[PDB]
Order: structure tokens, then C-alpha cells, then sequence
């Protein structure tokens, strides 16, 4: 969601 | 207005996505803003009859982490309504589940909430 | 695999296929033997998971409008399928109801379903 | 996900 | 300064907790401010010895919705964190089930968010 | 309530002891690893001590801080769920833990998940 | 929550 | 949960 997810 | 269209939340994420008449939502959700590394093809679907006394379109979405550059090896789903007005919003809740061992599948799913506006923040 | 038809602990059925660019594209049935209670489902799956041991994570929606019922609301499961000899999908669902401003601190319903290619 | 969900 | 006081929501809701040194939370919510029937016991706990960086307190509480005049078979627990600071806040996510029979035990859990501070709102 | 009182095992090997008092709330002793005593922790919460008597389960939740005298997880699980009732003893939970975190880290801040208690050790 | 919950 | 938790 935030950075890889 | 509508569904359709480029949104916000206010932890630098955006997410672009069509509403097509068959109920069918597609599109990108770039988790930073401004970087196209962190962009990943976005699928869901939405209530493309709602009810007309100014409740919410229901909705929901799926992400999962795999792009060309990054494998994080999990999904999120978002679960929630569109809200119509002079500030159009999506609100959600959402699921974040990790690929993990039988082990360790207790603690594979994180929770949240999340909502959007077409509005760039600041 | 990911592909083929599932049920859950409930008897509803879910049938999936998983494309090789990470799409889930199918069709759930709320109930067994009505065309009325089968709906359009879109998702994703990692199509390169990790290879230690771990499950497959993925996601899907229904809306719950078909061309005979419209219950103003939709469902995501989100979860990961567990290979072997005994093949599951573990996952955990939020269905949303369109509610006015009022009512949108109830608008969501939490719950689990493991599916499982055995037919009840 | 029951009946009409 | 701490998680003892009076807390309020944007939702009309209100609660007064106290924060014991044994990290009991005992306390009272009120459902609807200024409505002595909307009154329930609050119980629950809290870390009594959190970090020092900046990191919330983890917390969580229960209501059962019965008091001596109203009885919704239900119970809600809220599971957050207090943030300290210049506004303190007490930011939550939490589960309403109520009883149901077996048939209807997939529909029994409500999921949501809320957001508290002694701030009460104008 | 003799019902909910009592001891609870859930198939991941976790227990907790809780007794139900008659004005609805709950208080024990949640242990998760088996015959250790540095993985016991104060359970609390509220049950419905007037349940319908139409079939339906019995409301309750409890919470425990991941605190005791030799470790601390900075972090706090609740589980909201009904005691079914009927001749298999059970409880159904949902749960949240949510962890201490920055600002920064809020949003990763919460764990959802679901566990299911007898008072029958699974085998 | 609000009213009875 | 399990362990620390």
C-alpha cells in the first residue's frame, strides 16, 4: 500500500 | 463525476481506474505518487445500479504486489462505497494478505482504512 | 492450481481462472443450483510466488448485482491459496454496503471462508 | 456472500 | 497527559477511562453524549511500559451492550493505539458481533474504524 | 456463567482460563505457548449476561496487552466473537492486534484474523 | 456504537 | 497471539 505493498 | 477517474488518499498514494458500464473496475494503483516503479494493475467491481437517496456505490478492488521490478508477494483488497457531492470520496477498509508458511498464516493479514479524493493534496 | 471451482465451508461456489499476467476472472454462486444467485467476480494473484514453502497470495470482488437481484453492496476476499495434497484457499472478507452518511459506521461485515475443490 | 450477498 | 480522561468521538460518542498502573483500562462509554441510558461498562487493557520514540501505547477495550436498561446482544472491542502529543489521540479499529444461530454467525461481526481526543466537539 | 467459565484451547496450541461473573465481565489468564509460565498474560473483558434464549450465541470480548513480567510485544490483541451454545462447547472470535507504532508505520499498525476455542483440546 | 451499540 | 503475541 504503501512503498512495495 | 462518478467513479472513474484519478484519486487520492493522504499517505501519498494515488490509483487510476475506469468504470465500465458491465460493472467492471480497472485500472493502476501507484503506491507513491510521482514514482512509476511503484505502479501495479488494479481489478475490481462496483454496483453499477445504485440506490438513488444519496447512500454510497458499493465497490471493491484488488492489487496484488507484483509488478515488472517488485514482488512483494502479497494482495490487498479494498472494501467500500463512493460518496457523491460537491467532494466526491471513495472510503474503504482493507485486507493485506502475505503469502506465508502454515506456521506463520496467524499473523498474515494486516487491516485498514483508507479514503480517497480526486483532490491532489497540498 | 489456483484455477478451477471451490467451495466454501457454506456450500457457495466459486469458480476461477488464474491468467498468466496475475488475473483472477470467474463467476461465485451465493447458493448451489440457481443461475439467480451466480455473480461476476476480477481479482489478482502473485503469478511468481515464493518458492520456500509460502502460500500464493491473491485477491478477488463480487458486486452483488446480476441481471436478477441487486443487494447494493460488494465483497472482497482476500487470502492465499495453499497448495498440496488437499489444495485450500485460506482468506478473510469485507462486504460493503452502499449506506447513507448515517448508517456508514455499519456500511461493513468482517468474516473467513477456506475453500477447497471437494464438492459438500 | 449468504442468500442475495 | 496519558490515556486517563474523558475521550470523545466525531460520532457523538464518549467515554472516561482510567489507566491503571497494573494496565487495567476501566471505564464507562456513553453511546450518545448527554444520554445517561447509552451508558455501559468499558473494560480492558493497555501497555503500561511502551516505547520512547514517538510510538503509540497499544490498547484495546470491550463493551457488551447491556446495561440495567437496554440489552443489544452484542459486544464491541475496540483495538488501537494512544498517541501522545500537543492534541492526544486514541486511534482505533474494531469488531461488533452480536449473537446469532449458526446459519446467520456469517453476518454476526460489524468492522470499523473510529478516531478519539478529549477535545469535545463544538 | 458456567457456561463461558473455564478453561479454552484453540488448535494453534494457544489456552486461556477466563471466569465469567455475574455482572458480565470476563477476567483471566491468556497463555500462548504450552506449560510457560513467561507467556501468561492478564486477559479482561465483558461478556452478555442476559443472552436471548432463542438459539443464538452468546456476545462477548476480551483483550490482552502482550505485557507480562518478562516480555513485552508493545502491542495489544482484542477478540470479538459469541459463545455458540449446544452441545459442542465453542467460542467464535474475530481479533485485532495492533502494535505500538511511529506515524509513519500506522498504517501497517493492525493484524486481523480469526480463531475458534473449545473446551475440548483439539487433537 | 451509537444508539443501543 | 502465538509467541509474544
Amino acid at each position: 500500500n504503501q512503498x512495495w505493498q | 463525476a462518478g467513479i472513474t477517474g484519478t484519486w487520492y488518499n493522504q499517505l501519498g498514494s494515488t490509483f487510476i481506474v475506469t468504470a465500465g458500464a458491465d460493472g467492471a473496475l480497472t485500472g493502476t494503483y501507484e503506491s507513491a505518487v510521482g514514482n512509476a516503479e511503484s505502479r501495479y494493475v488494479l481489478t475490481g467491481r462496483y454496483d453499477s445500479a445504485p440506490a438513488t437517496d444519496g447512500s454510497g456505490t458499493a465497490l471493491g478492488w484488488t492489487v496484488a504486489w507484483k509488478n515488472n521490478y517488485r514482488n512483494a508477494h502479497s494482495a490487498t483488497t479494498w472494501s467500500g462505497q463512493y460518496v457523491g457531492g460537491a467532494e466526491a470520496r471513495i472510503n474503504t477498509q482493507w485486507l493485506l494478505t502475505s503469502g506465508t508458511t502454515e506456521a506463520n498464516a496467524w499473523k498474515s493479514t494486516l487491516v485498514g482504512h483508507d479514503t480517497f479524493t480526486k483532490v491532489k493534496p497540498s
